[PDB]
């Protein structure tokens, strides 16, 4: 799992 | 106190249920296990706390009564509420320390903690004011609640972004592994504001609407939000932090897309699912001229293959997706059709229905 | 082994469901969740066992089939067939260690444990035999299990009496508070024989029986249990014990008869329950001439009251009982009119419909 | 709670 540009 | 009201069972039950809402099932104080009751100018008010929010419900007084107030433990009173037959008149009054509940010939004598002591939540100015159907504000809610994280470390992520810009309200929610997005017109100028709401608080106002043709009032402020609806009046705390920018996971220029039945999608997911890691929920999707394969594995080498007819014009590509993240946006998607913008294996997919661009979601994906 | 069927889902599903009832208890041998699989004779068989009971299915196969046998998790092949659109052809076949599923463009390799492996219950005789509507077997379980123990010491109190007398079959459950019994007419001579099933068995024996008219004959013997109905088998060990007598629990010569509403009895218990201590669970009976009166109390001096009109002619008594005990019996009573006959407030009380005689209940009371 | 005499 990749996580969002946040 | 004086406090004396006679109301039917009928008239009751739908305001106790609404104003328990906030309370948890193992009170640390013995108040907050409480609903609040006041009488006062022809008027029943119940509230319920858990110090973060409240909700408060106004009952109309036809019969005799008299002004005053007291505590009552929530779930007894409810349960005897429920438990009394259709049509009954339930005779509420104060007998000292305890409360007096009559209907027919049952009798109910509840212990009581002092109105004085009930917490109510700090007084605050609205800042920002707006009206809206109920329906639009579910709509809202319901098409992004499930992406808020729920016990995520970056507490601002544990609830929900409401944003006024130009005429349009809109909700964020992400529990940073995918985001959704929805925007609604108001017919209303609003200045540009962005509040966070708590995830409980979120809940809390999407099982108080029921998409009638009463209107909903919203009223904002610097460190709370309120919500008005027929007798029900909604108040809770926001969260003191920044929310990320949604702008800024949008697939930039994406050059794939693709398109397909939702529930054909739905359901291939679904069976796929079954067979992949229980912990991970990792499928892959390959997409080649008008076709899409799902598979998956587990730790057992058991396996899973979907392949399915959809339209996709486009280099072929292989993606790695969370299943249940795919399967919540779809369940979301109550729609016939489903579009996915993709740009490579490595980086966000926006989801959306093909006929409507009202809500959006995106999910980060998995490294095969 | 080269196992291989086509089977239409519709034909699987209900065989599935059925034979996957022994499942439940989360067991710690792998095989035990998983179905045996046998193919023979034109016949596909599922079986499901705990070591205790085993459910077996028979499918009628009349598309090409080759004979062979496996296991494999039960719970993932029903959520594949489940899952797969209404009238799909599940097609079957073994690879080595792996059985493959196909349906349309959907395929599913599971991870499979050797039919050698999977244990059985050793072979036995009927001693016993008879047959019934499944109705019959389905009112006789269904009217008592609730009164069966769950985990007690006394082994044989955790299941059911089986017992044939005359053209009678009976049923009763006890846990040493409370006893269930009824008997229900046969129409055929029976020798006199008493069995215990286990209540794990007792409640998958009670949902396998769903269908109407449809004969279940029931084979006993020494050490087992057998009842068909159908396509359906369900075979049990017995608890190897002595279970008590009925009779001794029975009020001897009853000189309160209590007759009242079952519904407005209900109604009073349960509202009255909400105010009875949580652990203890008391409520206090008090019996005057056509009045009873019903009170609850609990630590927090909280205090419920119900005065009902029912039938009664005799002495003025107060007679404490868990409140629980009473609701499962006349939850378990689906009448019009209840009848109690009590002596005195330490003694046995029974419960029974006032119309019929078919089902009787014993609750001990409580000195509280 | 009394006991059933079982």
């Amino acid at each position: 799992q990749a996580d969002l540009x946040l | 106190s004086h406090m004396k009201f006679t109301v039917e069972r009928e008239h009751l039950l739908k305001p106790l249920q609404q104003v328990s809402g906030p309370l948890g099932g193992r009170p640390t104080l013995p108040i907050l296990g409480n609903l609040l009751l006041q009488v006062a100018d022809g008027t029943l008010s119940l509230t319920g706390t858990d110090l973060e929010m409240e909700m408060v419900a106004r009952v109309a007084l036809v019969q005799p009564h008299e002004p005053g107030a007291t505590t009552v433990p929530a779930r007894k009173f409810f349960d005897i509420c429920r438990g009394l037959p259709e049509g009954a008149e339930i005779a509420v009054q104060l007998e000292g320390e305890r409360m007096l509940v009559r209907s027919g010939r049952s009798r109910f004598s509840l212990s009581t903690l002092p109105a004085a002591d009930f917490p109510n939540l700090d007084d605050w100015q609205s800042e920002v004011e707006f009206t809206l159907p109920q329906a639009t504000m579910k709509r809202l809610i319901e098409a992004t609640q499930f992406s808020m994280a729920h016990q995520d470390v970056r507490y601002y992520l544990n609830g929900m972004l409401f944003e006024t810009e130009g005429e349009e309200l809109r909700t964020v929610a992400t529990d940073g592994h995918r985001l959704a997005v929805c925007s609604m017109p108001i017919g209303q100028s609003l200045p540009s504001h962005s509040v966070i709401v708590p995830r409980k608080g979120v809940i809390e106002l999407m099982r108080m609407l029921d998409g009638g043709d009463n209107p909903l009032r919203v009223q904002i402020g610097s460190n709370n939000i309120r919500a008005h609806v027929g007798d029900f009046i909604f108040t809770s705390k926001l969260v003191d932090g920044r929310f990320p920018d949604y702008r800024r996971v949008l697939p930039k220029n994406p050059d794939k897309h693709l398109e397909a039945g939702c529930d054909l999608l739905k359901q291939a997911f679904a069976r796929a699912a079954i067979l992949s890691n229980e912990k991970f929920r990792g499928v892959r999707l390959y997409v080649s001229e008008n076709q899409l394969k799902i598979t998956a594995n587990n730790p057992e080498q058991e396996e899973a293959e979907e392949i399915l007819d959809v339209t996709y014009s486009g280099a072929e590509m292989e993606i790695g997706f969370n299943v249940s993240y795919v399967l919540d946006v779809l369940n979301a998607l109550k729609c016939e059709n489903v579009r996915m913008m993709l740009t490579d294996s490595v980086s966000s997919v926006q989801i959306e229905d093909a006929a409507s661009q009202s809500a959006a979601y995106v999910v980060m994906p998995m490294r095969l």
